[PDB]
């Protein structure tokens, strides 16, 4: 085994376990009695002051274990095919399971101890800690990485065209081939695994589209003076000169007021202004990805995806899923899932996320609604009246798709 | 008898050493009596005469005959740290009824459980002479007192009591601290036989267990309660009776007294609270006010009070209903059968800067949720006094991500309702306020005013302002001499945050007021537009 370490003056993960639902805690007791057996975790004592926490997910129920914080601590290790992007069609696989045969460093294990809470507090949790590579650890397909290759080596070279990513746990799977044939390249691949939906060009950016009146309102002139205003934080050019001379006096909210020609060219530049996204933005690794979450309501949600403020990498606009209306910690973290994978796919990183969300409440329902083998990072913010407001303008197909 | 379990492996904290603390000189009388009781732990294999290689020490004490006593906060200093010793208490609504339960009282467990044999070397310690070299020791089994005592005692008996559970799953034990509960729904014969197959366990583990002496029988005191077979209830509550109370017994008092809201129904603290302002001093003697004493005199009636809860009843229902008490107060009651309840409680009245009785509602619901998982590993039906139309309304249009788990309505008056909801779009044929404030934020003296499209205006001077005031009050005077239906025109940003969280209660007097003139409104619109 590779001798892995903290990164220096790290100290190993002391995050508490959330408690959790029996049916969630029952689960885990199983996984772990069975992972315990197969010796690829062992109990440990109190001497172990680590934890990490645990918890379970989705038909049967899968272990997920939130190492963000040891993954942090973790030592860097020794690329991102930005063709991936390109592909019409691209899918993901858990390659977890992969990592249950390389051992772990013995000295290194005791810091991936995590905890099974007790109901109650009636006793105390059940700890262990890892043998093997875990799921859901930087290390671990860092570790396997050698090993990726030679399985894959083959696959690769015989279709040079599919291009293949590997982040975390999933296997991002790449090509342009037909539905089918494409299915059937998976499984070609599948099965050459199993022995041992996504679509990044259909993803076009939407530009803000200033609203259209037959006659505009005082009110009208206000909020969409309110809105460029703003707005001009990204684009210079933009300006509400003219429309803000519309507005002087003191008019019922309710006044029609006749536009004069430069107040019909001002907001005329401003549109072309707005056609296409402001120039200059380029990613820098060096940086973190920013994604901003908005909610819009009536199950919509827009998002930003950014370094530097207002120099968006990436824009856009989620809708509620089938049968997930009364729920809007739901919507969201499927609204992260997806905002999150599309930014593996494009820069091969996740985000860190400002969610408009309550800490407690995210805290105590993301679990019941996560999916994926990973968890980025998030802080809960106030968005701001305007910002939603302004993105709330993005553009919508014609009829639909 | 020591146990025959293996050690768990202690080391110092990162590159410190162990202690080396100066032995506080004794009496003869003192060091008389450590000498025996030390003589007896060294018989019983618990403590090693050692000699003077040893260069640690920790300083032993004689209390009241007499009892030892090591201090060993300089030990515990220099000690690693474990696991978190189980920091969640349980609650009695949370345990499931059984037909039996049993205490083990495991205590003298500590001097039970060898110690790290490398670690032994630290907790040296020194007793007196009348002068001449004082007799040297270091423990063999965990030092009462020590750091890592508690987590191994109890990552031990884990161990131990693993086996008789896996042959057993019919019986249930907890553990906590230097105790077993052990229950079963087996006929009380059987259950008593293994309890004492039990005993006969940890016994055959060097663990003793009580005697007919030290048994305890229900009912049973827990942080509080009392555990009776098929029902808990609560110690009963003192409250002092007085002719002369200090600021620390009023303190005190209240203290108790707020714990007890959450049993109990009605307790109230205010007037004893206001007691308290401008104290000098702890022992400063307060005189009760006519209200205090009533208020005082009534909580002992609401105290006299058989308040009783139930077990629980893993295959029934789960339900939680809530009320709301008064503005920011919140009461609740977990059961399963109707008015048999597991537990109830009241959440005190959150001072948000700016928040609502729909927002509030939902964070109540989430503590008792997040409180539920804890204490059953589930989460609850709802009975929530809103009705459903009001949290669709409210939620599908709140800038702000919120959820309340499957619940029902339940027509408990008062009722959670929207205090007021700002128009969708500019009212036709209401007045146009367009309002404004400024201030010159050092001096503080600003001006508040509007001006209608109906030609109606106004501006009032103000001393002692600042900016955020003046365009508050701008819009408090609109609201004030407004009709029914106003639009109201703004460039404050603050504003902005009223139109998209629509607070009833905040922080502000200013704001509280204006809330007061938007709920009475029948249609309010308010607009935002960029300063200057
Ligand atoms: C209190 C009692 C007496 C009898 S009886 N008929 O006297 O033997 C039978 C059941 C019960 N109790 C129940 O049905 C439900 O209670 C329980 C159900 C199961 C178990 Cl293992 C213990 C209890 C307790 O009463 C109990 C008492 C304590 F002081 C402390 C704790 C603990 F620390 F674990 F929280 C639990």
């Amino acid at each position: 085994t590779v001798p892995v370490k903290l990164k220096p003056g790290m100290d190993g993960p002391k995050v508490k376990q959330w408690p959790l639902t029996e049916e969630k805690i029952k689960a885990l007791v199983e996984i772990c009695t069975e992972m315990e057996k197969e010796g690829k975790i062992s109990k440990i004592g109190p001497e172990n002051p680590y934890n990490t926490p645990v918890f379970a997910i989705k038909t049967k129920w899968r272990k997920l274990v939130d190492f963000r914080e040891l993954n942090k601590r973790t030592q860097d290790f020794w690329p991102h095919p930005a063709g991936l992007k390109k592909k019409k069609s691209a899918t993901v696989l858990d390659v977890g399971d992969a990592y249950f045969s390389v051992p772990l460093d013995e000295d290194f294990r005791k810091y991936t101890a995590f905890t099974i809470p007790s109901i109650n507090n009636e006793t105390p949790g059940i700890r262990y800690q890892y043998n093997v590579l875990p799921q859901g650890w930087k290390g671990s397909p860092a570790i396997f990485q050698s090993s990726m290759t030679k399985i894959l080596e083959p696959f690769r070279k015989q279709n040079p065209d599919i291009v293949i990513c590997q982040y975390m746990d999933d296997l991002y799977v790449g090509s342009d081939l037909e539905i089918g044939q494409h299915r059937t390249k998976i499984e070609e691949l599948r099965q050459h695994l199993l022995r041992w939906e996504l679509h990044p060009d259909k993803w076009t950016v939407q530009p803000i589209v200033l609203p259209e009146k037959d006659s505009w309102t005082v009110n009208d002139i206000q909020k969409l003076v309110g809105k460029l205003n703003w707005a001009s934080q990204i684009y210079p050019g933009i300006k509400v000169r003219q429309l803000c001379k519309l507005l002087r006096g003191t008019k019922a909210l309710t006044e029609v007021i006749p536009l004069t020609e430069e107040a019909e060219l001002e907001l005329a530049e401003n549109r072309e202004i707005l056609k296409e996204p402001v120039h200059g933005v380029y990613y820098d690794p060096s940086k973190d990805l920013i994604a901003e979450i908005q909610k819009q309501g009536q199950g919509q949600w827009t998002y930003q995806i950014y370094q530097e403020p207002f120099k968006n990498l990436k824009t856009g606009k989620y809708a509620r899923m089938r049968g997930a209306h009364t729920n809007d910690v739901k919507q969201l973290t499927e609204a992260v899932q997806k905002i999150t994978t599309e930014s593996i796919v494009i820069w091969g990183k996740t985000p860190k996320f400002k969610l408009p969300i309550q800490k407690e409440t995210w805290e105590t329902w993301w679990t019941e609604y996560w999916q994926a083998t990973w968890i980025p990072e998030w802080e809960f913010v106030n968005t701001p009246p305007l910002v939603k407001l302004w993105y709330q303008l993005e553009k919508e197909p014609i009829v639909g798709a | 008898p020591i146990s025959p379990i293996e050690t768990v492996p202690v080391k110092l904290k990162p590159g410190m050493d162990g202690p080396k603390v100066k032995q506080w000189p004794l009496t003869e009388e003192k060091i008389k009596a450590l000498v025996e009781i030390c003589t007896e732990m060294e018989k019983e294999g618990k403590i090693s005469k050692i000699g003077p290689e040893n260069p640690y020490n920790t300083p032993v004490f004689a209390i009241k005959k007499w009892r030892k006593l090591v201090d060993f906060r300089e030990l515990n200093k220099r000690t690693q740290d474990f696991w978190e010793v189980q920091l969640g208490i349980p609650h009695p609504a949370g345990l499931k009824k059984k037909k039996s339960a049993t205490v083990l009282d495991v205590g003298d467990a500590y001097f039970s459980v060898p110690l790290d044999e490398d670690f032994r070397k630290y907790t040296a310690f020194t007793i007196p002479s009348i002068e001449t070299p004082g007799i040297r020791y270091q423990y063999n089994v965990l030092p009462q007192g020590w750091k890592g005592s508690p987590a191994i005692f109890q990552s031990s008996m884990t161990k131990i009591l693993e086996p008789f559970r896996k042959q057993n799953p019919d019986i249930v034990i907890c553990q906590y601290m230097d105790d077993l509960y052990v229950g079963s729904d087996l006929e009380i014969g059987q259950h008593r036989t293994k309890i004492e197959e039990l005993r006969q366990h940890l016994l055959r583990w060097g663990l003793t267990t009580p005697d007919k002496k030290h048994q305890k029988e229900p009912p049973f005191l827990w942080m509080g309660y009392e555990l009776h077979p098929d029902k808990w209830t609560v110690q009963p509550i003192v409250l002092p009776e007085k002719d002369s109370w200090t600021v620390n017994d009023i303190q005190k008092l209240v203290g108790k007294l707020n714990w007890a809201s959450q049993i109990y129904p009605g307790i109230k603290v205010r007037q004893l609270c206001k007691l308290l302002r401008g104290t000098k001093a702890l022992t400063e003697v307060i005189p009760l006010t006519e209200e205090a004493e009533l208020e005082l005199a009534e909580n002992r009636e609401i105290l006299k009070e058989p308040v009783h809860g139930v077990y629980y009843d893993p295959s029934k229902d789960l339900i939680a209903e809530i009320q709301k008490q008064g503005q920011g107060q919140w009461t609740y009651q977990i059961y399963q059968e109707p008015f048999k309840n597991l537990k109830t409680g009241k959440y005190a009245r959150m001072r948000g800067a700016h928040t609502n009785d729909v927002k509030q509602l939902t964070e109540a619901v989430q503590k008792i949720t997040t409180e539920s998982i804890v204490i059953w590993g589930k989460t609850p039906k709802f009975k929530l006094p809103i009705q459903k139309e009001t949290w669709e309304t409210w939620w599908t249009e709140y800038w702000q991500a919120t959820w309340i788990p499957e619940w029902e309505f339940v027509n408990t008056p008062p009722l959670v309702k929207l205090w007021y909801q700002l128009e969708k779009e500019p009212i036709v044929g209401a007045e146009t306020f367009y309002v404004d404030g400024a201030a010159n934020r050092e001096t503080k003296l600003g001006k508040a005013g509007y001006v209608t499209n109906r030609g109606r205006q106004k501006v009032v001077t103000l001393t002692d302002t600042t900016n955020q005031k003046t365009e508050l009050q701008a819009i408090y005077l609109a609201l004030q001499d407004s009709g029914l239906e106003v639009n109201i025109v703004t460039d404050s940003q603050y504003a902005l945050g009223i139109i998209q969280a629509q607070p009833d209660q905040s922080e502000s007097e200013l704001v509280n007021q204006i809330i007061e003139q938007l709920i009475k409104k029948e249609k309010v619109y308010l607009a935002w537009v960029p300063a200057h």
